[PDB]
């Protein structure tokens, strides 16, 4: 059940899962974070009204002046997307609020109001978000990476080992907030446990629970439990609670009934609890000894006196039982301690407590929060109550909130703002319950603690800072408030919030420009979590403990895709099915289990949420109803995985992909690759540079499909219809009868972007693939983008390799490229370099833009026109002009011999200096298209007056045919008035169409229905009357330039880079390579019936770098191949349609369970030809990625075709014409080509500029200077005795300003010397010491 | 040479040097204790034949190693 | 110079967008010339050490 689309050639897709969840619109971070932004959103939740909510409205001091807010808009902007990259504007959007300024009445508290003046004031331009989740700030696609950092809350840390020397770990525990003080607690080495505020002095811990209403009584049993001793008429009873006494000293005789089950000295095992249990003890008579150490909890003091005792938590000695005997107690409490479970801390602490009571608490932390305010009663309320206990000043966000109480097993996840008793001493339980053994620690990196910003939020909260700012402001104009006087827009200043605005896009850690240089790359791009930045840790500070993998990515971050080098793990990439949750963190998809049956509907899980179930593995064979093949299965409940009977699993992964990324599911056989490697070719495949004629995966993975339509460059069809006039340009897709609106009809129309730069300087293309009068289903693509081809994302081309040495060629990683690759022009490379030059407005005079050049007879002026800017195609080479370009420079100041040559000649020196744009030495290319912007305080030349008048025939052509379009769907929607009630079929076809208002009806509603449709008839006239007014005003206007510029004309070159010795290239699974010789056709392997391989690879590199992957997408690749080349003589043979159907249905089966079956017995005969004439050139196949297909398959697969099952053919060698031993590997792989071209690279400097401040080498233009002679070179050229080059190394050819050019006219004069000198840098050593008072001078002796 | 090659070093000499900790813990030779090295109580016989040479009870050992499940 | 700045502001949303010398050079009664040298002249210098 397939479209007429999708039978283009329709790929042989392994595979063997069913697909449950398919593939998520992969923008989704992006669109959906924005769209939260910027909208008009009844409610107080995220977005603008956000912002505005909190910071409005404003209050003056109390005076009854008072700014608040109403809603705002978002005006449209001036100036649509390509229009804003061709200009360079940002592609904003103004901003418009309703201010709503109120004054009260003095003697009026909220009495009656004397003004609401309410007017819109403008703040700022939100630069608006383009469809692709790519906003234009200057002129540059730029994308905003999403951030990741820690959720406010609460996390128990290590800080495990090295500090204090005796490996004693701390556990300490900071309960971060949204905003507001912080509050953490910790262990000693000594093993009390002390509190801190803000991050100021350490405290005994105590002293925050006495803070809160807690004497020593209760804090005890709060944080102990008890056991109780009785004075039972002889020596010292005790409760026995059977389950205290695992793993402990046995240091007297456990009798029970006089009867021994324990004995003294040993430990009680556990068979002695077991026997206890069963032989019922309850109140063991223990000698006085073993209460010598107990710790009592309870006051007591003498009944008869009021006198104390024993104050609580203090140590019974034998004395102390003695005097509380001859009180009258027979139940005495005893503090359970223990030293493994239930150690003693909090009493430890309390003996640390130096103060006593709750007043003396109060006043320690009014001391400790700020030194120098003596203490006070009411003070220290207000302070204490400040910290934690603040509404205004201290507030969990509800983010907060609920990873509180989801850290402390609590039960709502989302309750109150501030803290409270019982938060503080759950805190201090679990901290103490990790240090008793029972607990463990959240390790940094668990996305559990990793909340997830994005667009929308971090753009929220720059326009949050701006209205702060503001703010401040609108309550000082309002000090000085005059009632009703200034209006609502005098009080705020608009370019405020703009700067602010301005400043996080433009200038960002993160808005950066995108990788726009292969669909793959925009879209690895935009899915990309970041982990540095402003709020993030930095490399520095933190550190080692990011970079790594952790058990929670398994479907919410890739692990198999990072940027290899200096910053790993830091820039994490989304997994294919993540997503943010509602309060931010990542979260990934989950099939229910119901009782035993795995159901199919999915169910979201943040990361927080999963260790308490146990989720089974995608990999695993279920029986055809949702029942699992066997009664234990592999799965995985809390980071460690194992196997779990059928009975207990929850959660069974969406689909065996939604590990990876959208970058590292695109590479086949990615299972049987080193993780290394396949980082190495993930991060090779974003960097494909778009070849030419981009052909296709040969081997793919499914996905490839989904990430060429799901980006922008596909030309999607936004509804399904016949294609009308399909060109070079446009395409005109007619809207069918059930797809099309009610009302005006007609057709839909896509304007494709022809030859183009991106920001990585390539052609961003597209091309029309649906061929005239030929249908198209909804949602499909009609024209390819830069790499895709039929909507199949098509980095790279297919090509045979063959693994052999072949004469060290291929070294190293070296590659070994036949002719047969760059003849064909297949890797010929477009890249569209902008060449800017400027016409400045200097002291001495403006910058002319002449073509009447100085000392440049017609030769270089052959190709310009008669203005100075180069025609549209001219060829122009390495060191041509392209704009003629000449500064007045007065003051030609002749000198000797010059002058008497002048007067030799009588030659005019002319009083202007040329300066014309002239091409970059090296690129050979073609003018494609050149723009003349001018400041409009210049009368514009012949040539911008040129191209004004052409683009505005243009822009005349363009709406003039919409125009069309727009005035035959209303003459619709007035044929749809008469179809009602009098239509006359036969009567309105003949006659014109224009003469249809004066149509007969009667004057019912239709007739007044005919009146109206003219109206709008005439409406749509005007309204495009006026909008081509407003096109060719905004072609005509001048431009608004820089300050001080005159004109800019901006050149564009379109080199074609083909191929050549140096440019790396790469596979998909990370093998790189360095194409080394590009040899003839004759020299190449050549296996036994005549095809010549076209490059040879290296077998040295697959068993090395544990890449064996490549091995396979080579095998699968030649059956690829073998396929392709039997339908090949199948059909240039021609045989018929019934032997291709027959044919290509045997390969669409082919043996083990899939789930592609495709049955062509509905194909029609003449789809099946098409189908074939897209095959001839080899079989595509599919193989998802953790589930691709197994060995076997591809050995029946080459049996298909003919080839030799083994995968390996004879080669005979090219040159000797003999046979190589041991048959080598041969087959189509699919190799990319990486943009580190070589002549960007190359590079050469003999005398360039040089620098300003030291006089030494610096170019520009491709770093124009001599390579970094660094310190270690120094520390070599020392290693050899080799001086003499040294010297000159670094006074010779660098820095002294007479040795270099005294060594230059030795080397024109054919003398080899050097007169060294001495190097200006040092010299501006002698003058920065100097300047300070520091005598130093060099002896002269 | 490359710099996944370089990290496959790192991460055998990681691999290596963790197993071979952990086997320098397990004994595998033979020392009849007979009873605990700090309790005194009869190590049976399971326990005895499975690890031989283990000086320490069960009980003693979880304990033992639940203090130094806070490393000391 | 303070002139400009404070002529800019209302302008910026008097007029809604931004303002040009054209509009200036009427708003301000000066010679539509001097508005221009001094914008191109009221600009401080960037610190030479900036890092890039
Ligand atoms: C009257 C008709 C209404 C829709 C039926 C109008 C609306 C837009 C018109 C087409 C566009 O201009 C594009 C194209 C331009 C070519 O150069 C000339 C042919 C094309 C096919 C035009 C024919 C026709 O005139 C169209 C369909
Ligand atoms: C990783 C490193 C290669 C990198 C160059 C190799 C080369 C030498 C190796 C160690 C030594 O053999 C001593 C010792 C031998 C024991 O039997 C097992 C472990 C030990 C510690 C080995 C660890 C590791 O395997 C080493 C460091
Ligand atoms: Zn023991």
């Amino acid at each position: 059940v397939y479209s007429y689309t999708e039978k283009k050639r329709i790929r042989k897709d392994f595979g063997k899962r069913p697909q449950v969840l398919d593939v998520p619109y992969l923008l989704s971070i992006q669109l959906d974070s924005f769209q939260k932004f910027i909208e008009q959103d009844p409610e107080g939740q995220y977005g603008l009204e956000a912002a505005f909510r909190s910071v409005f409205p404003i209050q003056s001091y109390s005076g009854n002046s008072e700014l608040q807010y109403v809603s705002y808009r978002l005006g449209e902007p001036v100036f649509d997307v390509q229009e804003c990259q061709i200009r360079g504007v940002t592609y904003s959007a103004p901003l418009r609020v309703k201010l709503r300024l109120v004054i009260y009445e003095r003697e009026a508290p909220e009495g009656t109001v004397k003004d609401i003046k309410e007017q819109e004031v403008y703040m700022g331009e939100i630069p608006l978000m383009t469809d692709n989740g790519t906003f234009v700030i200057n002129g540059t696609e730029r994308v905003i990476v999403s951030q990741l950092h820690r959720s406010p809350g609460v996390f128990f840390d290590s800080d495990k080992g090295k500090t204090h020397s005796s490996g004693k770990v701390l556990y300490n525990a900071r309960i971060i907030p949204y905003r507001g003080s912080w509050l953490d607690f910790e262990f000693d080495p000594k093993d009390n446990l002390f509190v801190r505020i803000d991050r100021r002095r350490k405290l005994p811990a105590t002293i925050i629970l006495r803070a809160l209403n807690y004497t020593t009584e209760q804090i005890l049993d709060l944080f102990f439990e008890k056991v109780i001793f009785e004075i039972r008429d002889n020596k010292l009873q005790m409760e026995l609670v059977p389950e205290r006494l695992r793993g402990e000293t046995a240091s007297f005789d456990i009798e029970a009934n006089g009867k021994v089950y324990v004995e003294k000295g040993r430990r009680i095992t556990a068979r002695h609890i077991r026997q206890l249990e069963k032989d019922d003890v309850k109140l063991i008579e223990v000698p006085v000894e073993y209460i010598a150490g107990k710790v009592v909890a309870k006051d007591y003091i003498d009944e008869s006196t009021g006198e104390l005792i024993c104050a609580a938590n203090m140590e019974l000695s034998l004395d102390l039982l003695a005097k509380l005997s001859q009180s009258g107690h027979k139940r005495i409490e005893t503090l359970f301690t223990n030293d493994l479970d239930h150690g003693p801390y909090i009493s430890e602490t309390l003996r640390v407590d130096p103060t006593n009571d709750r007043l003396s608490a109060l006043v320690e932390i009014y001391r400790m929060m700020r030194p120098g305010e003596p203490p006070t009663r009411e003070a220290a309320e207000s302070l204490f109550e400040n910290l934690f206990f603040s509404e205004d000043r201290y507030d969990l966000s509800a983010v907060g909130r609920m990873k509180f109480n989801r850290s402390l097993l609590r039960e709502e996840i989302e309750g109150s703002g501030i803290l409270s008793k019982d938060d503080i001493i759950d805190v201090m339980k679990k901290l103490i319950d990790i240090r008793n053994g029972k607990g463990e620690v959240d390790d940094i990196d668990h996305l559990g603690n990793r909340r997830i910003r994005s667009v929308g939020e971090m753009a929220e909260n720059q326009f949050r800072v701006g209205l702060v700012r503001v703010e401040r402001a609108v309550k000082e104009r309002l000090s000085l408030g005059d009632l009703d006087t200034l209006m609502p827009q005098d009080m705020i200043n608009a370019k405020p919030i703009s700067a602010a605005v301005k400043e996080f896009f433009g200038s960002s850690q993160l808005s950066q420009f995108m990788d726009q240089n292969n669909p793959l790359s925009e879209i690895t791009h935009k899915r990309r979590i970041s982990a540095l930045g402003p709020g993030g840790l930095t490399r520095e500070r933190a550190g080692f403990e990011v970079r790594d993998v952790h058990p929670t990515h398994y479907g919410r971050v890739c692990p198999i895709e990072t940027p290899e080098g200096p910053n790993i793990g830091l820039i994490n990439s989304l997994s294919v099915y993540a997503q943010t949750n509602e309060y931010g963190f990542l979260e990934t998809p989950y099939r229910k289990v119901t009782d035993g049956v795995v159901t199919d509907e999915i169910h979201y899980l943040s990361a927080i949420e999963e260790g308490n179930y146990v989720i089974a593995q995608a990999n695993s064979n279920l029986d055809e109803e949702g029942h699992f093949v066997e009664d234990l299965v592999t799965c995985r409940s809390k980071g460690e995985s194992s196997l779990f009977s059928r009975d207990q699993v929850d959660y069974m992964d969406v689909s065996t992909q939604q590990v990876v990324s959208v970058g590292a599911s695109l590479i086949p056989f990615l299972e049987h690759d080193d993780a290394n490697r396949a980082l190495m070719g993930a991060n090779m495949q974003r960097q494909a540079v778009p070849t030419l004629r981009a052909d296709k995966p040969l081997v793919g993975t499914g996905m490839e499909r989904a990430v060429a339509v799901d980006s922008g460059v596909t030309a999607v069809a936004k509804r399904g219809g016949v294609v009308q006039y399909v060109d070079a340009s446009r395409i005109v897709i007619k809207v069918n009868e059930d797809e099309m609106y009610p009302g005006e009809a007609g057709i839909d129309i896509y304007n494709l972007t022809k030859y183009t730069r991106s920001n990585q300087n390539t052609c961003i293309n597209q091309m029309p693939c649906v061929s005239l009068g030929e249908p198209v289903e909804r949602g499909d693509v009609l024209a390819d983008g830069p790499s895709t081809d039929l909507g199949e994302l098509a980095l790279g081309q297919n090509m045979r390799v063959a693994f052999m040495p072949w004469n060290g060629y291929n070294f190293e990683d070296s590659i070994l490229v036949s002719e047969r690759v760059v003849q064909e022009d297949r890797f010929t490379t477009i890249h569209i370099q902008e060449l800017a030059c400027v016409s400045r407005d200097t002291k001495l005079g403006p910058e002319e833009i002449t073509a009447d050049i100085p000392n440049v007879g017609e030769a270089a002026l052959s190709k310009l026109d008669e203005s100075g800017i180069v025609y549209i195609g001219a060829e122009v080479t390495g060191g041509d002009i392209l704009v003629g370009k000449v500064t007045p420079k007065g003051e030609t100041q002749l000198t000797p011999e010059e002058k008497l040559l002048r007067a030799i000649f009588g030659e005019k020196a002319s009083d202007v200096k040329d300066s014309s744009l002239r091409v970059p030495n090296g690129v050979s290319g073609t003018v494609i298209d050149v723009q003349v912007f001018t400041r409009d305080g210049v009368e514009k030349d012949k040539r911008a007056l040129e191209i004004e008048e052409m683009q505005l025939k243009q822009a005349k052509k363009d709406l003039s045919e919409e125009l069309q379009i727009l005035e035959a769907g209303l003459f619709s929607r007035i044929r749809a008035v008469l179809v009602a009630g009098g239509v006359e079929a036969e009567k309105l076809d003949k006659l014109p169409r224009d003469r249809w208002l004066e149509l007969g009806l009667t004057d019912e509603e239709k007739q007044n229905q005919l009146e109206q449709l003219a109206e709008q008839y005439d409406e749509l006239k005007h309204e495009f009357e006026k909008k081509l007014e407003a096109k060719r005003r905004k072609i005509t206007q001048g431009d608004d330039l820089a300050p001080g510029v005159l004109k800019i004309v901006k050149v564009y070159l379109a080199v074609k880079r083909r191929i050549q010795p140096g440019d790396k290239m790469a596979g998909r699974h990370g093998n790189k390579g360095v194409i080394s010789k590009i040899n003839p056709i004759e020299d190449m392997p050549y296996d036994e019936n005549g095809t010549p391989v076209d490059i040879v690879l290296n077998p040295l590199g697959v068993p090395s770098r544990m890449n064996i992957g490549q091995i396979l997408e080579t095998h699968l690749g030649m059956a690829a191949k073998g396929i392709g080349d039997k339908i090949n003589a199948m059909l240039k043979q021609q045989q018929e349609v019934a032997k291709l159907r027959e044919f290509i249905q045997r390969a669409y089966d082919l043996g083990a369970d899939v789930r592609q079956k495709v049955d062509l017995s509905t194909f029609s005969d003449e789809e099946v030809m098409r189908l074939a004439e897209n095959l001839r050139k080899g079989m595509p196949i599919a193989t998802p990625v953790f589930d691709g297909a197994k060995e076997a398959e591809i050995k029946e697969l080459l049996k298909l075709g003919d080839l030799p099952t083994s995968g390996q053919i004879r080669l005979y060698d090219g040159r000797t014409g003999e046979q190589f031993e041991r048959p080598v590997t041969v087959g189509y792989m699919y190799m990319l080509k990486l943009n580190h071209l070589v002549d960007d690279k190359m590079h050469a400097r003999s005398t360039g500029s040089y620098s300003l401040v030291t006089q030494q080498p610096l170019g520009g233009k491709a770093q124009f200077g001599g390579q970094r002679f660094g310190e270690m070179e120094v520390w070599a050229l020392e290693a050899y005795g080799a001086a003499y080059t040294l010297q000159e190394m670094l006074t010779v050819k660098s820095d002294d300003v007479n040795g270099r050019t005294k060594m230059y006219k030795n080397i024109v004069d054919g003398n080899h010397q050097m007169e060294p000198g001495m190097p200006e840098s040092f010299n501006v050593l002698l003058k920065e010491i100097r300047s300070l008072g520091i005598n130093i001078e060099l002896e002269d002796e | 040479s490359d710099e996944a090659d370089e990290a496959y070093s790192v991460t055998e000499q990681l691999t290596m040097t963790g197993i071979n900790r952990i086997r320098q813990k397990i004994n595998a030779h033979g020392i009849p204790v007979y009873l605990c090295e700090a309790c005194g109580n009869p190590i049976p016989e399971a326990r005895r034949k499975i690890f031989p040479g283990v000086t320490l009870c069960v009980e003693c050992q979880a304990y033992q190693e639940r203090q130094r499940k806070h490393y000391a | 110079i303070n002139k400009l700045n404070r002529i800019s502001r209302q302008m910026l949303q008097e007029m809604g967008r931004e303002p040009t010398p054209e509009e200036l050079a009427e708003r301000m009664l000066m010679p539509e010339d001097k508005i221009r040298k001094v914008l191109k002249i009221a600009k401080e210098p960037i610190s030479m050490e900036t890092p890039i």
